[PDB]
């Protein structure tokens, strides 16, 4: 009854596991990366990598190990789901068409069992011989490998230890044997088994049970050469063979606690190790003890190869290149030059893969342009913690690509008769400017007779009556078209090095000074026409034609623009655009179907006006902060009818349909110029330069989520936006070490030690307190920070420290009572180490403004403040258990209204109008009413159920949207029309989902137009999602009719679309909990649907072998297999 | 009595009818035994009809006596039956622990004289850790910690408490909840509070009296301290562990006055005058008690201490001994020295 929909918007990019082997071929070296149901296949390349596919599986990825079995040149892949689904994948390429096939496929759960709190271990034998795996408890199973073991029949084994941590198959050993650490009473122990398959039980194993460290947590098997295995914990490493017994104590890895592992070497001479701070160690193995042709160990000495990113996953590559995956921060690409010594650093970056990382909390902001909201989340953690920002800019596909030394202008060139195109590209360096005829791919350059060699030409194009006059620094140089020679030169009146020139259909501009010069254009001559001098220095001058009927002037050392004549000096019109600095460029066309200008200056900003057919000047003052570096305005022909480009620190396009014009973001991370190219390969396609290279090109959908990074160097935990004020408020966590001095350090410096102007909470409301347990040396305080960032440049204007022991919960930004000012709220709560719950807790509000964080009120309250919101003027808060109402007073201080006694915790608060709702993390859904009349409270509904919720979110009056356990999302429905008291004082579980990721935070808004569409949209509402892996999901809300239409359309899809694995989407969409399962119900998949765009159209005539189409009134049982497709294309249009 | 060895286990959420005797009108929490003695022919008849057939019987767990009127039950299979004949009366001796609750769907009476009634077995469920949703993959192997090391030298045990929640919930980070707040929905951490709050009531070794499975150490808990009907009813609502021992503290920390044992009806002190400057608990002010006696300070651990005997004003029995300062500048001038398991906390209403 709920009639939901939910699509991701953005797929997964926290990488969970990486792998290398050959699997697209027997002589490529394919990675695999897992990102959680996203299968990603590279070929590793010598100067990076080149990606190939990306395949989606509907589950997981848990395991996920390579093996080559005998008969067989390139290797399968066992990939494992964290629902028990087990595959074996092979890459399947025929010329252009890919496929993973599946080789077999089933079920390894088992009936009952309850799941290793260490997880699923996925472990194969060397020789491809059997597959081990640890799903529960006690119970080894074992996956025969077999040719005709098409279905993955297991067996289980029994382990009489029942507290294993990590199990690995050992190297060169006749029966396939496992070595494993166990926890006993005893301690830890390290013990080895004897697997035989014919006996389907274990035996005695190679080398007996020896004693480890207390710590000592993750095994290593080392190939054959050596042979063996290697236990490292914190404090040592060891290696043990049997009669051999090697154990270091470095106190290089005592630090950290080492958690990931590699090898680079075939035969096991080196290993890569990775700690939770992200310092990348390197085991060594020394193999001088060759004896007697036994290769064994003479010491085992560990190195240090510098700090990377926070190691999840270590990957070597080929030619010494690691791939250092990153679950909470960003994949990287290094580089091990074992040689360079830079700073004890041997580790450069080389590459980097996005991550939007766990989002803790996000917000949506509308900073102008009307719609096209922006989402600003707080991603990352520790020493990687940043805020994104994420928006739907027009993707630039470049059909080549041509480096250049940072062009300061390109402008095309004919080198044959005129046939409507450019054959050639004029780029112009910082003082010189070289010219290559590029017909098709060409890179060769030759400069021409009638162009200089050197001499700083500015604008250079074709000129009319078969001609074509550059305009250089020295003089304007004119080649006529055919014979491409120069026939005239008309240097500068007084000689000078013209500073802006412009070209025209037949005039051309020179700007002397403060002087002007403006030339008709004659056939294979030059003829003055017009010369004049302004007030002041010409900031910039362009002309529009055959004649321009205006033109217009700037002013340098003024910011005045006026408009003249072009063949005079008679002033027409003058305006000021602000006034606050020089004005870059200016531009007219007819963009928006009329003839708007635009004038572009060096504070990021741009100012439009609408100009006349023959002689017309209007204001239309506008200033919109495009970007924060100086700008560059150009024409492309590619577009509607003219449209603008404007180059940028964020690159814009001028979008118009009619009357309203919108800057739409382009996606490229900077671009310094672009200018429109009719190449013969590529036809009416635009060439920008960048800030370091060059692409030519065209565009594409808005089918892209550009995102911004802004380091912060701490946590990030909570987020608001201010309109008034225009900045951010943002939460962060910096984690510093005790001193043995008498105070903190910090580790590094973060966003809040390199912040403008910074302040000290030392409004001590609270004396006293006690800590009988002293701070001891070596431990790490978190010191909470509230930064004031702003919003078009991103630089923290204020850093605000707060007390000691003062954890910060909550943020809103709202202004309260009859107040007009929009102040900064924040909750927080005093934790002390003794102490369990929390007794005293805080209500700050402060009032950005002026560029100072001053405190109007400080509330006491005893409890801790978990949640806070807003009601049309009044603030209600979450004291432990209480839900707390405070009225603002005239005095600037918080008094409170009514008081509500919840048995649970008030933590998760979200509400709209006069209803609340209230909820905790065992997942009790609370309502409320507040009654205006009365003045109180009033508990309308409930619903109480044992399970771990995540996240909770309003959608409607009637129905409330929320995340529990298992990754599961869950709609609650509260029926107004029920007859008795208990029917309408319960909620009913109406809507049932399994997204698979956990959702930390829900919010309003969408990311697409806000256009109202006259008759409406076919969905009702948006409300984003952002979860731990990175993705962004969209719920929206639908009608019955369309919900039927698209539940049986899913059901028709699951039986014609194959999935990887063999999964059935039903299954992998059920509501899944460790104590019950139920198939989903109100919610319809958003990927399935959209995947009907894809599919070949015999899949679509047989899906859409019946139904309505259109509706059930017009029948059309037929629905003529294409309405269906309109129909997926309006629904995917919402994001 | 008659040995049983078959344990009995009812299907969960499986309704079932079965009778209740009514001689038991008291909340029954699972594990808890309650021995009685059926005299009547009907009881003993019933009795030994059950015995014989599933060795199970019925409680249901009445708000109200006079009413009769049960939302919730126990289900309570007889570990010991006995019968005995004497004084011409037949007395059926049935030492019973409660299993399973249920919720009583329907009520009804048979003709014979006791009540059968159909109830459906309620789910206490349990729940996962906390961190199993959200835990990192590579960070599994550092989750299985070192043992528990448990020493009275250790007392607070204040450094290893510190490393769990900092190798338990690491990954706390990635949701935008604290650590802190996730130990107070930890299991074991809860039966941590609960273990050394209740080392502040009695001498009892909890290494052994207190179980570790955490369902079965919050039955036992929820009947051993002294509460009222109604919040033993309240308890049993609870169907999950985690959220039956949270219920616990409240119903643990909402209970300061400081009652007399035997008395369990006057007011020796409370909690907020706790006089912690230097077992025993030390209490700055107290009312309601009598002294007698003589200042004896011979071998007074505490030293410029001077103490005196003490009563409440009817109970007569002692308590502890209210310390008297033996020199002009000492503070304080009078504490309580009061005995841990001389006093029975109650609410302070
Ligand atoms: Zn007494």
């Amino acid at each position: 009854m709920s009639y939901n929909y939910v699509v991701t918007a953005q797929k997964p990019t926290a990488v969970n596991g990486c792998v290398t082997g050959h699997f697209t071929s027997a002589e490529d070296l394919n990675l695999l990366i897992a990102k959680n149901t996203r299968l990603e296949i590279y070929v590793v390349t010598a100067e990076g990598l080149r990606p190939v596919k990306e395949v989606g599986m509907y589950g997981k990825i848990a395991v996920m190990e390579l093996f080559r079995p005998k008969g067989e040149s390139k290797d399968l892949l066992f990939i494992l789901t964290a629902k028990y689904n087990a595959c074996i994948l092979e890459y399947k390429q025929s010329g252009e068409s890919i496929d993973i096939i599946t080789r077999a496929h089933g079920n390894v759960q088992d009936r009952i069992g309850r799941p290793s709190e260490t997880g699923i271990i996925g472990i194969i034998d060397p020789e491809c011989r059997m597959i081990g795996l640890r799903l529960y408890d006690g119970l080894f199973k074992v996956i025969p490998l077999d040719r005709d073991n098409k279905e993955l029949k297991a067996f289980n084994i029994r382990l009489e230890e029942l507290h294993v941590i990590d199990v690995k198959f050992l190297y060169g050993c006749q029966a396939p044997t496992i070595c494993f650490v166990y926890q006993d009473p005893q301690g830890r122990h390290v013990k080895t088994y004897e697997v035989s398959l014919r006996e389907k039980e274990f035996n005695k194993g190679p080398w007996k049970q020896e004693n480890v460290e207390a710590e000592a947590s993750m095994v290593i098997a080392v190939p054959e050469p050596f042979g063996g295995a290697i236990i490292i914990g914190q404090e040592s490493i060891t290696y043990h063979n049997g009669d051999k017994y090697l154990a270091i104590a470095p106190p290089i890895i005592k630090q950290s606690t080492i958690v990931c592992h590699n090898r680079v070497d075939p035969n096991g001479s080196r290993y890569l190790l990775g700690d939770m701070e992200g310092r990348l160690f390197m085991l060594l193995l020394e193999k001088e003890e060759q004896m007697d042709g036994t290769v064994t160990l003479k010491d085992l000495r560990v190195e240090l190869l510098g700090e990377t990113s926070i190691a999840e996953c270590l990957t070597y590559l080929d030619n010494g290149v690691v791939f250092v995956g990153s679950r909470l921060g960003d994949s990287q690409l290094v580089k091990l030059n074992v040689d360079s010594n830079e700073q004890g650093s041997y580790v450069v970056a080389m590459e980097t893969f996005t991550n939007l990382g766990p989002i803790v909390d996000m917000c949506v902001v509308d900073l102008e342009r009307q719609g096209q909201g922006q989402l600003v989340t707080c991603s990352g953690a520790f020493k990687e913690g940043s805020l994104r920002i994420i928006r739907n800019g027009i993707g630039i596909h470049e059909h080549a690509s041509i480096d250049l030394p940072g062009i300061k202008g390109l402008w095309p060139l004919r080198s044959d008769p005129n046939r409507e195109t450019d054959d050639t590209l004029v780029l112009s360096f910082v003082g010189q400017t070289r010219v290559l005829m590029l017909n098709g791919e060409e890179v060769e350059e030759t400069e021409l007779m009638g162009f200089v060699d050197d001499q700083q030409t500015f604008f250079c194009g074709n000129v009319a009556h078969q001609q074509l006059i550059q305009i250089t620094s020295a003089s304007v140089r004119l080649v006529s078209q055919e014979p491409k020679a120069l026939v005239s030169e008309w240097k500068e009146p007084q000689a000078k090095n013209i500073s802006v020139a412009s070209c025209n259909s037949s005039q051309v501009v020179v700007a002397v000074g403060r002087a002007l010069y403006y030339l008709q254009i004659h056939p294979q001559e030059l003829r003055q026409i017009s010369h004049t001098e302004m007030e002041h220095e010409v900031a910039c001058l362009d002309i529009t034609p055959g004649l321009s009927p205006l033109c217009a002037i700037g002013l340098w050392t003024d910011i005045s623009a006026r408009i003249l004549k072009l063949p005079s000096f008679e002033l027409l019109h003058k305006e000021m655009l602000g006034g606050e600095i020089i004005p870059r460029s200016i531009l007219m066309t007819t963009f928006e179907s009329s003839h708007y200008l635009l004038c572009a200056l060096g504070d990021g900003a741009l100012f439009y006006f609408g100009l006349n057919i023959e002689t017309g000047l209007l204001s239309d003052r506008k200033k919109v902060t495009l970007g924060t570096q100086p700008t560059v305005l150009r024409t492309f022909r590619s577009l509607s009818t003219t449209n603008v480009f404007a180059c940028s620190d964020r690159p814009t396009v001028i979008y118009s349909s009619n009357h309203k014009l919108v800057f739409s973001n382009v996606n490229l991370k900077e671009v310094n110029y672009m200018c429109p190219l009719n190449s013969d390969g590529y036809p009416d396609s635009l060439a920008l330069a960048n800030n370091s290279t060059l692409t030519i090109g065209t565009i594409d959908e808005i089918q892209k989520l550009h995102i911004r990074t802004v380091p912060l160097y701490e946590s990030p935990r909570k987020i608001c936006y201010q309109e008034v004020s225009q900045c951010f408020g943002v939460l962060s966590s910096r984690i510093e070490v005790q001193d043995t001095s008498g105070g903190t350090t910090a580790l590094r410096p973060s966003a809040s030690t390199q912040a403008l102007s910074s302040s000290v909470s030392s409004s001590k409301l609270f004396s006293s307190s006690t800590a009988p347990h002293e701070t001891s040396f070596g431990e790490e305080v978190e010191v909470h920070n509230l930064l004031i960032i702003d919003q078009h440049t991103f630089e923290v204007l204020h850093a605000h420290q707060f007390l000691q022991n003062e954890y910060a919960l909550s943020l809103v930004s709202c202004k309260l009572g009859k107040d007009p000012n929009t102040y900064f709220i924040v909750g927080t709560a005093m934790v002390y180490p003794e102490e369990a719950e929390p007794k005293q807790g805080r209500i700050v509000v402060f009032q950005y403004s002026d560029g100072k964080l001053q405190t109007v009120a400080e509330k006491e309250v005893k409890g801790a403040v978990y949640s806070m919101v807003e009601f049309n003027g009044k603030l209600l808060a979450s004291i432990n258990s209480t839900v707390r109402l405070y009225e603002w007073t005239t005095e600037k201080e918080l008094r409170t209204e009514c008081n509500h006694y919840n048995n649970i915790m008030a933590l998760y608060l979200k509400t709209k109008g006069d209803f609340i709702l209230v909820g905790d993390l065992m997942r009790s859904v609370l309502l409320l009413a507040y009654k205006p009349m009365e003045g109180n409270f009033e508990e309308i509904a409930r619903d109480f159920n044992p399970n771990w919720m995540s996240a909770v979110e309003i959608l409607d009056d009637d129905n409330f949207l929320g995340a529990e356990n298992a990754f599961n999302l869950f709609v609650c429905q509260k029926d107004s029309a029920a007859t008795t008291d208990e029917e309408r004082q319960h909620l009913q579980e109406v809507g049932l989902f399994h997204l698979g990721e956990f959702v930390n935070v829900f919010c309003h808004g969408s990311l697409v137009m806000q256009n109202l569409g006259e008759t409406s949209t076919p969905t009702q509402g948006s409300v984003l999602f952002g979860t731990v892996n990175g993705m962004i999901g969209l719920v929206t809300s639908l009608s019955e009719s369309w919900y039927n239409l698209l539940l049986d359309m899913q059901n028709r899809l699951n039986k014609v679309i194959k999935s990887v694995g063999k999964i059935e989407h039903s299954f992998w969409r059920s509501f899944h909990t460790e104590r019950k399962t139920e198939p989903a119900t109100g919610f319809i998949d958003g990927d399935l649907i959209e995947s009907f765009l894809d599919i070949s159209r015999p899949k679509m005539q047989e899906v859409v072998a019946n139904l309505q189409y259109d509706d059930g009134s017009g029948m059309k049982r037929e629905a003529t297999a294409d309405d269906l497709i309109k129909v997926v294309e309006e629904l995917t249009r919402i994001h | 009595m008659e040995e049983f060895h078959g344990r009995t286990l009812h299907d969960d959420d499986s309704c079932q009818v079965i009778p209740v005797l009514p001689q038991v009108m008291m909340i029954l929490i699972p594990g808890q035994t309650l021995p009685l003695q059926l005299f009547h022919p009907q009881e003993v008849s019933m009795v030994r009809n059950l015995i014989q057939k599933d060795r199970t019987f019925a409680v249901l767990a009445y708000s109200n006596v006079q009413e009769r009127e049960a939302q919730f039950g126990t289900t309570a299979e007889i570990y010991a039956y006995r019968e005995e004949q004497d004084f011409g009366i037949e007395i059926v001796k049935v030492k019973a622990i409660g299993r399973q609750r249920f919720k009583v769907l329907e009520l009804r009476t048979q003709s014979d004289g006791i009540q059968q009634a159909k109830v459906q077995i309620l789910p206490e469920c349990v729940l996962p850790s906390t961190m199993s949703a959200v835990q990192l993959e590579s960070l599994n192997k550092c989750q299985i910690f070192p043992s528990k090391p448990v020493s009275r030298e250790d007392q607070c045990s204040y450094k290893w408490w510190q490393k769990y929640q900092k190798r338990k919930f690491h990954c706390a980070n990635l949701t935008s909840w604290p650590r802190w707040l996730y130990s107070l929905y930890d299991a074991e951490t809860l039966m941590d509070r609960i273990k050394k709050q209740l080392r502040e009531w009695d001498e009892n070794l909890k290494d052994d009296s207190l179980p570790s499975n955490p369902i079965d150490f919050s039955y036992r808990v929820a009947a051993c301290l002294p509460i009222d009907d109604v919040l033993r009813i309240q308890l049993l609502k609870i169907g999950s562990a985690i959220q039956r021992l949270r219920c616990e503290l409240d119903i643990m920390n909402k209970c300061t006055s400081l009652c007399c044992k035997q008395c369990q009806e006057t007011e020796i002190t409370t909690k907020n005058e706790i006089f912690s400057l230097s077992e025993t608990l030390t209490v700055y002010k107290a009312c309601n008690l009598n002294l007698i006696g003589r200042p004896s300070t011979e071998h007074s651990w505490f030293p410029g201490y001077a103490w005196t005997v003490a009563q409440c004003k009817i109970c007569a029995s002692h308590i502890g001994w209210k310390f008297t300062a033996t020199k002009k500048d000492m503070s304080p001038q009078k504490f309580w020295g009061l005995t841990r398991s001389a006093l029975l906390p109650t609410i302070p209403d």
